[PDB]
RNA sequence: UAAGGGCAGACGGUGGAUGCCUAGGCUCUCGGAGGCGAAGAAGGACGUGAUAAGCUGCGAAAAGCUGCGGGAAUCGGCACA
RNA sequence: ACCGUGAGGGAAAGGUGAAAAGAACCUCGAACAGAGGAGUGCAAUAGACCCUGAACCCGUCUGCCUACAAGCGGUAGGAG
RNA sequence: AGGGUAGGGGUGAAAGGCUAAUCAACUUGGAGAUAGCUCGUACUCCCCGAAAUGCAUUUAGGUGCAGCCUGUUGGAUGU
RNA sequence: UACCGAUGGAGUGAGGGCAUGGGUGCUAAGGUCCAUGUCCGAGAGGAGAAGAAUCCGGACCACCGGCUAAGGUCCCGAAA
RNA sequence: UAUAUCGGUAGGGGAGCAUUCCAGCGACGUAGAAGGGAAAAGGGCGACUUUUUCUGGAGUUUCUGGAAAAGCAAAUGUAGGUAUAAGUAACGAUAAAGGGGGCGAGAACCCCCCUCGCCGAAAGACCAAGGUUUCCUGAUCAACGCUAAUCGGAUCAGGGUUAGUCGGGGCCUAAGGAUAAGCCGAAUGGCGAUCCGAUGGAAGAACCGGUUAAUAUUCCGGUACUGAUAC
RNA sequence: AACCGCGAUCUCGGUGAAAUUGUAGUAUCGGUGAAGAUGCCGAUUACCCGCAACGGGACGAAAAGACCCCGUGAACCUUU
RNA sequence: GUGGCACGCGAGCUGGGUUCAGAACGUCGUGAGACAGUUCGGUCUCUAUCUGUUGUGGGCGCAGGAAAUUUGCGAGGGUCU
């Protein structure tokens, strides 16, 4: 049974899962759109929106809290620079997941996840 | 000289396998299975040629019994009366008349109804 | 002259058939047959879409075979096919030659591995 | 552990009754006029629900 | 209503049986001959071609050198040059 | 060839066509991967694993039967 | 690392351990040893048709001779 | 109707059930050892629900003819 | 012509069919032989035999007699081929991966970058044994690689290993081995003090720096040293 | 006994064995029987085809029982 | 409580006992060895085909197509003190 257990383990030990989520979040902040598996993107969304919300408080404390998750200074600088001003005054829902197709090697369901405010065509 | 009867040896099997068409699964075409099935069937056929005579006589007797009961008699009483009167019509003809020529069966019954 | 006459009859007969063949495809005949049964009897454009987006690996080769069959039809009828005009009227998958390999097993035993191939035949025709 | 008998062709085929390839869920996208998988990005034009999602140069 | 299945026919697939074929064996007959080697044998190694040599031939004169006799138009060995 | 330290043990494997005339060129396809043509040839369903091309085994099509039925699967009757 | 001991022979702080995945060795030959034991033995139709007892046997699941079958012949006698 | 002579070829020399007369055993055994018949062995067909030798009966082949045996005649299942 | 008879295991007797080849006599065949598929008919009875048609494309056959490598359903029988279990077990250490670009017809896996993780008296760097071209490059992705592959210790071709000083050998002997003079012994031979034989002893003798896709104390620039040889 | 983590497991894409195998449309009960029946008899129950899970039966699989006896079989060991 | 179910149940477990190669004691035997005996140590293999059982689906049927709510032919559970 897994009644009301609300996060995906993603076939990994806990430390590996946390490291993978951190790497994905840095990649998504640096390049505004990434291509992944659907399950990984759905897990990343829950991981990464609180981190983007934390930029609404422009403080050293919030910067340090965000760095404790990221551990990447380039990603932190970009996030508290351009990404913050872009996602300012948006009440949640900063990301979007769209399904694309299937891989050749293992038939994995593929998608892209992107920051919403960097897709001008979708507004 | 060296003699191997390849063609005759294969032709024997092919002739027998033409006879096992219609069987179920491997029994139609696998040869050891098929040849086994076909011989048991031949023993059955010998037995059933004998049993067919008993089966058809039983069918005739049942039809004669029904027609005699329609006329008012039973089979045993009717056949006793026919034998006493010396009528030699066999059960095959009597059953045929009972099924298809009821007036003729009725006249036969009326002959010995006394 | 006997075989020449028989060959001439067969050559005349082939002019009215529109088909393509794939021979010695190094993959499982059973797995290929799944795809064949999926697309048997289906209109050609829908079949091309189905094969393009199918989740089986064999569909990729079946799609190119189907395109070749449509091209053969077009050449033999001397005109381009229209929309919804052609359909997959026949398709079959046969087994072909097997490569035999040896794989080691515990305690010094060796087991045989079969790498199977298949043939595929596709006939197209009009929905008349 | 071990099969007492080989299975007949009939028994094997009866078990294989439920072995089938799955049809993909295909939508038409009447604008571009070609097939794509429902609830995915139309890979040719790069559109999705009438909006350019992926731009290809 | 056939998801599938059974039987028959037709037509294919696989596989390589059968039939036909073969100088490769087997058993002999007749007539010879019955050894090779320190003038270095049998059996090998390495080489040798216009082009890599797997066989064949040959041995730094290396698919060959000389003479006599025979013969008369192609030849430069075999593995589809 | 392969196997074994060694002495030693020890396989499988023949056939296009009369003649390579062994398929110029076209089509689908990234590709001869493969095929459909054209052409050669008495014949290519003789296309290189190539004479003939059986069985087991594997498919497709057509006809009939089959989802209330229980044992060597045939045999003898018998509608549609 | 090199060397030596070789088949009932070697070697054994002794377990019948080890002696090339083999130990109350391997290869080739005598050799197609022997096996009163087990298994197997392939086209057709026709006629006839047993025995599982006695005697002997280092014999007892083997065999010899009677008994009982069959073919061909000559005699009368069998029930 | 095939009993003896002489000759050619054998196989068998693990038997079993039933009835009868006995030994042994416990007047046990689908036990065991002899004797006299019989059947299975090497024997199909019928009745007994289904049973190697209990009851009837010895199958050249065919028949969609008839009479019977043991045993049966309300239905399954032939016949009151 | 009648009568009688005709169940059968071990087993005895009789009469036949097919197969390969031979002799004699007849025949057939590119206007289609053998073989293979289908169909029909026949036989006191049967083993089997005729005929038609398709495939096939070159040999076959009747009768009489002769001779045998003269007939398969089972031997946990043998070879080859193909099934069933089954699209099942499994894909070989639970050190672990994520993203962005590149190339490509095709990318989870190839190349580059960033991040993450594992070893670190090793899972880093060397010598020897053993292997023997696996090294580097260009083409190739059929087979091999437990998936795919544009990649590879894979296939094909080309290239690549440079010494007076490093290692070995040349020199010496150990165990042991082969022998001389001799000894022993049916034969083949067995022993037996100089020679062979490293795993040991001598070797006559350097380093620094640079350079290749692939070699370097070997090539080059310096700096040195050692052995023989002609004054 | 409860709960937790990863690997295996389950589902999907790719590759793809083995032991075993007379043919099978392979139900239950009690009888019967070479004496312990999926397959015989009489009843009973049961629409056709999968998947996951467990091991009661198929005298389940494997190795021509090593115990026991037998063969005028064999080897090795002991000894007046 | 007493019994049956291969003294129920090892393709379900175990391995204390029992069947095996080592060793020791008592006893017997000239000895090799042996036992109405004792003692310490001593590998428990198999991926479930059919049937069976526990769950869970697909197909068709039920007068043509359906969404709901239901009766109960029957089956199983419950039954202690
Ligand atoms: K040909
Ligand atoms: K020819
Ligand atoms: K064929
Ligand atoms: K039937
Ligand atoms: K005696
Ligand atoms: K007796
Ligand atoms: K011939
Ligand atoms: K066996
Ligand atoms: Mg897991
Ligand atoms: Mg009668
Ligand atoms: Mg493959
Ligand atoms: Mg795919
Ligand atoms: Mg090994
Ligand atoms: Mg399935
Ligand atoms: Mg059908
Ligand atoms: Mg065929
Ligand atoms: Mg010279
Ligand atoms: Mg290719
Ligand atoms: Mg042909
Ligand atoms: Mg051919
Ligand atoms: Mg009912
Ligand atoms: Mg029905
Ligand atoms: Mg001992
Ligand atoms: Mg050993
Ligand atoms: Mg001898
Ligand atoms: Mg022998
Ligand atoms: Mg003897
Ligand atoms: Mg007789
Ligand atoms: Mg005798
Ligand atoms: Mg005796
Ligand atoms: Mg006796
Ligand atoms: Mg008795
Ligand atoms: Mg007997
Ligand atoms: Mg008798
Ligand atoms: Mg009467
Ligand atoms: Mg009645
Ligand atoms: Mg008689
Ligand atoms: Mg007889
Ligand atoms: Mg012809
Ligand atoms: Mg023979
Ligand atoms: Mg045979
Ligand atoms: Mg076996
Ligand atoms: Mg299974
Ligand atoms: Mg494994
Ligand atoms: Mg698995
Ligand atoms: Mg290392
Ligand atoms: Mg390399
Ligand atoms: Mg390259
Ligand atoms: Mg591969
Ligand atoms: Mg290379
Ligand atoms: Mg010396
Ligand atoms: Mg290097
Ligand atoms: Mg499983
Ligand atoms: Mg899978
Ligand atoms: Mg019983
Ligand atoms: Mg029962
Ligand atoms: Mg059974
Ligand atoms: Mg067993
Ligand atoms: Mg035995
Ligand atoms: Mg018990
Ligand atoms: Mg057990
Ligand atoms: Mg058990
Ligand atoms: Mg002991
Ligand atoms: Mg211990
Ligand atoms: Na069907
Ligand atoms: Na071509
Ligand atoms: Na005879
Ligand atoms: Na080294
Ligand atoms: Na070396
Ligand atoms: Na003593
Ligand atoms: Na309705």
């Amino acid at each position: 049974m897994r009644h009301n257990k609300k996060f995906n383990h993603l076939g990994r030990k806990a430390a590996h899962r946390k490291a993978m989520l951190s790497n994905m979040a840095a990649s998504l902040i640096l390049h505004k759109r990434i291509f992944t598996t659907v399950a990984k993107a759905k897990a990343l969304r829950i991981y990464v929106e609180p981190l983007l919300t934390k930029t609404k408080e422009d403080t050293t404390h919030s910067r340090r809290i965000a760095f404790s998750y990221l551990q990447n200074k380039y990603a932190l600088k970009e996030l508290f620079g351009d990404v913050a001003a872009k996602i300012a005054d948006r009440p949640g829902g900063y990301t979007r997941i769209l399904k694309t197709g299937y891989r050749l090697g293992d038939n994995a369901a593929m998608c892209f996840i992107e920051l919403v405010d960097y897709n001008e065509n979708m507004l | 000289p060296r003699s191997v009867n390849h063609v005759a040896s294969r032709a024997k099997r092919k002739r027998i396998l033409k006879l096992t068409r219609g069987y179920f699964g491997a029994r139609k075409n696998v040869w050891t299975v098929a040849k086994n099935t076909w011989e048991k069937g031949l023993t059955y056929a010998y037995r059933d040629r004998k049993s067919k005579k008993r089966n058809f006589r039983a069918l005739w007797i049942q039809r004669i019994n029904a027609a005699a009961r329609l006329e008012g008699m039973s089979y045993s009483r009717l056949m006793g009366a026919l034998h006493a009167n010396g009528i030699e019509i066999n059960r095959k003809v009597l059953a045929d008349l009972a099924m298809n020529h009821p007036e003729a069966f009725r006249a036969i019954v009326a002959k010995v109804k006394n | 002259a006997r075989k020449h006459n028989s060959a001439e009859a067969r050559k005349e007969a082939l002019k009215q058939m529109y088909f393509a063949k794939l021979r010695n495809v190094p993959t499982s005949p059973r797995k290929m047959r799944l795809v064949a049964d999926m697309i048997r009897g289906m209109e050609v454009n829908r079949a091309l879409g189905v094969l393009k987006f199918s989740n089986k690996e064999a569909s990729a080769r079946v799609e190119k075979l189907l395109r070749s069959a449509v091209a053969n039809w077009e050449e033999k009828n001397e005109r381009k096919a229209e929309e919804g005009e052609l359909f997959v009227s026949r398709i079959c998958v046969d087994g072909a030659s097997t490569l035999k390999r040896l794989r080691p097993a515990p305690q010094g035993r060796g087991y045989r591995i079969r790498k199977r191939s298949n043939h595929v035949t596709i006939y197209v025709d009009t929905l008349n | 552990a071990h099969p007492k008998r080989r299975q007949s062709k009939t028994r094997t085929a009866k078990r294989r009754t439920h072995d089938k390839a799955v049809m993909p869920t295909l939508a038409k996208c009447p604008n571009c006029g070609a097939w794509h998988i429902y609830h995915t990005v139309c890979g040719d034009c790069g559109y999705y629900r009438g909006k350019l999602a992926i731009e290809k140069e």
